């Protein structure tokens, strides 16, 4: 609808909003990455995609931690995504102080989808052009979120984002187990990623990030990776 | 109240003791004045509980949010300065307390700070009631060429006798160790025991 | 009107808003779900709809509590959802603040109206894209309303909403009676439910939540609503 | 004139404001009430429209208190019509606070007026979609008033809203007489309303208000409606 | 110019403002109007429309009074001029709080202009569309005023306003006389007011309203008016 | 160039701003007037133009004193030269009350061109269609000033302003002399001045204020006038 | 592209700002003028254009000073050129308050700047349509600046302004001598003038203002112009 | 798309943000440079255009300095390089004054691309039309940064900016080598600008800035970059 | 406290000690008071520690913005300018300071700062409780036909003197120099333990 494609402010006759529609679009180009739970932990997965050898390794890592029982990762805008990790790593500190420790997961992911519901209702500001990953463990124990630009918050048990999404819900929907032990779900993760591959490409030392209970996250080097 | 802190070749060592006092008199005795801001960083506090507690609130999150962005510790130096920064500009709404900061960086450091956001560095100080009690025992038996051990003696030595001289101190006492290699260790409680009848203070 | 759909502030040549008419259109593209009154109680239903396996069967269910005493279930832009109903949650507690108990639930109601009113006089903010059910208990004793995007209050014996909106009103216009027992009415409820399915869908484990004078609110589980 | 019709701050090049005649436009869509004055006293009177037997009768009255004294009824978009009578009822009691008795109608009436008037003159916000009756004792004595969406006021002997309207001025304007008794004024009324109704409707127990001096409001049941 | 008529704060290539012409072809919508000096006083006149005798007369006078001393009558969007009306009998009351005593008519007729004007050079709010009268006694003696939507000031020794405007000034601008006694003037100015006239119509109970030096306004009844 | 001719903050391609032009039209729709200075003195002509006998002589006057050693006459929409009149009345006052006296007449002047450049260069709001005539006696001595609707200052030995504006610096510019006796240059100016005039048209009564070193301002009437 | 040549704030395909490009076009619609560096000094000169008789030769100069060691002249729109040299004289005493002295010229041409570029990044206003030449002495020596619309600064030897500009740095970037007398400077400046200049037209007593160190600047006056 | 390249504030069907990569163009208008890290130090070099005589070669040079351990050069809208360069001066001293020394620089390129996604995603202004480089020394080491008009930040071992950019990193990513020494890195990267360049153009005295630790930056002079 | 600043042919001289006091007793011995904010400039300070060094920070900022943008550096006599306008500003709430202001431009120059922005210049001045017994040493041997090396051992005898009179000053003593040619130069301990034993005042 060339007509109502223009505002976000605006609804269709049919009742939709393209301008929220299309900032889904944006997310599709990005890189591929999901999350799985398993026996007393959770972890996280990125398409690394190789680049000039120009480039510090140390900044391309698109897994991100808010706190060090806490992550996350994006896909879509790189310029927004910095932005709200930045407003998370913020809004989990606001509790650490006002109750003395992130207590819950939830309680964070909700400041943030509040922020992006907010761009949405309101004219003279664009959305965000980013859907989010978030893993850690609380109290309750091993938690997975996600997070579209308009705040629409699910706990999954799995998940994915980027180009390859569907592809990967996909198959991980066919082949996803609960209470595994950790390489066994990894092996699992990096093969649901290798399905969604295009034929003509392979994978190139992708980000992984696991946690356990008691314990934090560990970000284990490539050389783990290969296997 | 009573803190110390001092310093060493290539560690730091910090101690308090535990006893509160509210309504004017001992309402609690294992209170906590002791407390890790960083991986290579240690704080103690003396005054106004209300006004410290909140403090160690926020320093550890500013120090916890640098730690993950820049992806390494802030200095000693730069801590201290935050802090003096954020009492300064309350002067005259300000935080009644009295502070201490210790940590490793390349090397280690200690500092104390005062209410309107004075930071000096010096090889030891110690904040409290029982402070002037400390410093008569470390300008008599410390010394830069010591080890670990004879530190933590010392202490121990010093604390215990501000107890027997000073009321509002009291209580079991809280021992830290700071060093690149083992980082902030706090140390047992039975340690702490042992080591007292080693040297015949109870 | 192509001339006159393009914003809520402007009246059409026959007396109408567009926009608002839109937005109507959003909240029947929702789940489907009622409420029924009976004796000395009240309850809730949804028309869950099966999801893949991966989600936590913990947040799909969209009856939310607003106090031990007052619930709701909504139907639209889940984005916008989620919001209101924090709205509520704490416009219930201003009353209880200032009024020692939440002494009635039209004092609650009316603030969540006043607040969905107020994005559709003026420009710049699209309206909400829900409609919402509340039950509960107050002095009075069980009650039961709805309220549309613009602010329109209005309380029922019974209510539906969602898609099968009207093919629900319909059956239980004929055939809804009063002071019934629990279970009684139940099993009506899910029978209008049933009336606007489709032939080809069936009933895939429904929200129910009831609740009754000098008690709280039971969530019972889905092996009681098999029978 | 489609090139005047977007805006209530445009004139046309004959001096008019279209968006505020389509205002008056959506007053029509209402349904249909009255007012009378007579001997010491006034009342109202609505076109009560048959519901769904699901709806609690008690809160389709569109006969609204301001206060033991005051009264009115409104028609239009109902969204809106909430919201003044709220705002009826806190300026009331700012008099009642400021003077200790709601001394004169006027006085408030005035204060509405000043509130709708205000939203014609500046951008960005659209008019109310209704107009009001309000009827009452004061120190004067019976009074009744009349509130269209730009904030003119007039008061009159009589007086209709709806739908119906120009019919029952037109029978009214003939046959209306003053200083009447009570149930020889409310015959009179409903004759009034059962002229603009058309052939294939009747009269389904319509609401009634009157009042009396030294005395309050008096909504009687649906009972002596009948006769 | 159809590409310069949208805004008020536009100037036309031949400098105009059309949306300040437009203006004031509302103001000649409303009913005729005038008013005249004459020895130690000054009065006015107002075209008095039949209405429907359901209307309290006692709210259909245009003549309006500002103080004991100051009265107006006004023409076009009568909910605008309820608001000046208001706003002039507030400018009143701060010259005599501020001076002890409303000491002159210049310095509140200015304080209208400046109101009205202010509407005209900034966009987003629409100018008002009324033109008025004021007339009373001061320190200096009988005054006589108007003022135009956008703030124009100009004192006469009589005027008209209204649709007969033209056709009054002219037959006054040739038989009007100064120093005239009361009854003498009025015989005169119910005469223009016969000229503008259409033949189809007579005069109906106009309102008059005149004042004399020492004295205060007089509201003479339409007994009086018939001689 | 009806692409670049909407809006005030627009430039066109060739560097122009063609709602500045514009309000430089509505200008040289108003009456004639000019300024001369000469021996120790200056003065001020303007184009009286006769209306009805019923308009007050003592206000159609557009010579307006700023003080009782300046004076000023305006050209344009009459609605805002009312305004800036009253705007110089008052920026003179802050001088005499911050400096004790009105020691510089460009200190003044400076003011209000300040005031009127701000409405160009801001969208929403229109400038001013007017330009003025200043005159006076300051510490230096006579001085005649200009202000077009921008804010362009320029300080005279003589000019006009209105519609016959370059007929007269014509006139003017060749029979112009300096240090002249009182009379001897008005009769110049009303030369300069009949010069523009159409033939068909002749002098009626024109305002003339002169002014000299150590004295005050001097509004002489029409009876000298016509010699 | 008449796509992209409607607001400041949109950048063309291409990346460019059209409305940035025309107000650089009413720049060159001025007069000339060019500042030239030497022994220990530095001057201006522009390119006086006569005008009527009438007009006072102490305001015409364009050549207007900062301080006693700092100077400057314009070109564009006069209405704003008479505002930023105001907003100059007022920056640099805010720098004599703050440090005691006008210790350099660059922190007061950067406070300018700042002003201009401000209202090229924001919606809703236009820029300025002039740029200037700055000159004077500091602690350093001798300095020459120049600023574009936008805030482009630049330091130069020498420079031009103007609609001869082009014409003028062609002739002096040829025959620019460095530590030259002042006289000898002089005579070269007029030269390159001469060159910009039509065959119809001559120079007409041109401004020209020097300095030097230990010194003030000097306006001397035509008669030594003619040499 | 036409219809979706006039504001920032809106995404396309396929999500894109035309007037962000429009800014983009803006920025390949600008002069060359890049940045190379080696053995315990790192780099800069800048395009340097050769320009007319009359302009001073110390403000010429594109290599600023924000500390004494850190630099900085950009391509663009010199107008707003301007800025941010001012704005991030300001920055670091906000750190050394809060932390009492510029302790990290990623603390410092932080502050910036905020500034910038700042005007992104907010209507009413432009975005920045530049991209810059940063290099200095931390308590980690050698750094080097770049920024993009949203606020893109990574962290490279080499990068290159301005028209030829794609052109060096293609004969940079050949030929780079780590921990270098500082005259063996210049050679190589003067080559990769020799390469980016047109056959029918040189090299002509370019900017270089390098830096070492435990010292300060260095601009060494033409003379040496003849070698 | 005790500072001190004198002015010569073409060099400028201050010095201060290191006691600080904290708590009614001496808590560090090694504070620190001297300061360069400049290439070419210092300063000293003495009353309350946190409003002092809070404005160093300021003035380290303001001075290192200025010589990036214009490239040289800002004379002495808008340094003090510019603190006497950010004191006088806060007269009401201000900060309790005394200050000094040393450096280089064509020639040397040495303000004197209150706390409500008088500034005033002069060819030597004193701040701190130990401020008089040195004017008293300046009054009887200052001559502006003296050297460095003589102007270095004055100094020295003057704040030696104070602190056998002044109880809140003490500590090793800090000097700086500042030349056109060598710029500001801080001298080592060693030059300083040098000349006492050289002059008699150990």
């Amino acid at each position: 609808q060339m007509a109502y494609d223009r505002a976000i402010t605006v609804f269709s006759p049919d009742g939709r909003l393209f301008q929220y529609e299309y900032a889904r679009e944006a997310v599709k180009k990005g890189s591929t990455a999901l999350g799985m739970k398993f026996a007393n932990g959770v972890l996280l997965i990125s398409d690394k995609k190789v680049r000039s050898r120009l480039i510090e390794q140390n900044s391309i890592e698109k897994i991100q931690l808010i706190d060090d029982y806490v992550a996350a990762v994006t896909s879509g805008l790189v310029a927004d995504a910095r932005v709200l990790v930045d407003f998370a790593r913020i809004s989990a500190q606001q509790e650490k102080v006002t109750y003395g420790s992130l207590v819950n997961i939830e309680n964070l992911v909700k400041r943030v989808a509040d922020q992006m519901q907010q761009y949405t209702q309101y004219g003279g500001v664009r959305p965000y052009g980013v859907s989010l990953i978030f893993a850690g463990i609380d109290q309750i124990g091993p938690r997975l979120f996600d997070c579209d630009p308009a705040g629409t918050i699910n706990e999954y048990k799995a998940t994915a984002i980027g180009s390859g999404k569907d592809a990967v819900v996909s198959f991980l929907e066919r082949e996803y187990k609960e209470n595994l032990p950790e390489k066994e779900a990894v092996t699992l993760g990096i093969k649901a990623l290798k399905s969604s591959l295009e034929e003509g490409e392979e994978l190139k030392a992708p980000e992984i990030a696991s946690i356990t209970v008691g314990n934090k996250y560990r970000i284990y080097d490539q050389e783990e990776v290969k296997k | 109240t009573t803190t110390v802190g001092i310093t060493l070749k290539d560690a730091v060592i910090m101690a308090t003791e535990r006893r509160v006092t509210m309504e004017n008199f001992i309402m609690h005795k294992n209170g906590k004045k002791l407390f890790q801001i960083d991986t290579y960083t240690g704080m103690t506090i003396a005054g106004l509980v209300g006004d410290a507690q909140v403090l160690v609130r926020y320093m550890k999150a500013e120090l916890e949010l640098y730690r993950l962005q820049r992806r390494v510790n802030m200095p000693i130096e730069a801590v201290a300065t935050l802090l003096s920064n954020m009492l300064n500009q309350v002067k005259y709404m300000p935080y009644m307390v009295q502070l201490l900061v210790g940590g490793i960086d390349t090397a280690p450091h200690v500092f104390s700070i005062d209410a309107a956001g004075g930071s000096v560095e010096d090889i030891y100080a110690s904040t409290g009631s029982g402070s002037p009690f400390v410093y008569g025992v470390l300008e008599s038996q410390y010394s830069e060429k010591m080890t670990v051990d004879e530190g933590v003696d010392l202490v121990i030595r010093a604390i215990s006798a501000a107890k027997q001289r000073d009321s509002a101190s009291g209580g079991m006492i809280d021992v830290a160790v700071i060093t690149r290699k083992d980082g902030y260790v706090q140390l047992p409680t039975d340690q702490i025991e042992s080591r007292i009848r080693k040297l015949g203070l109870i």
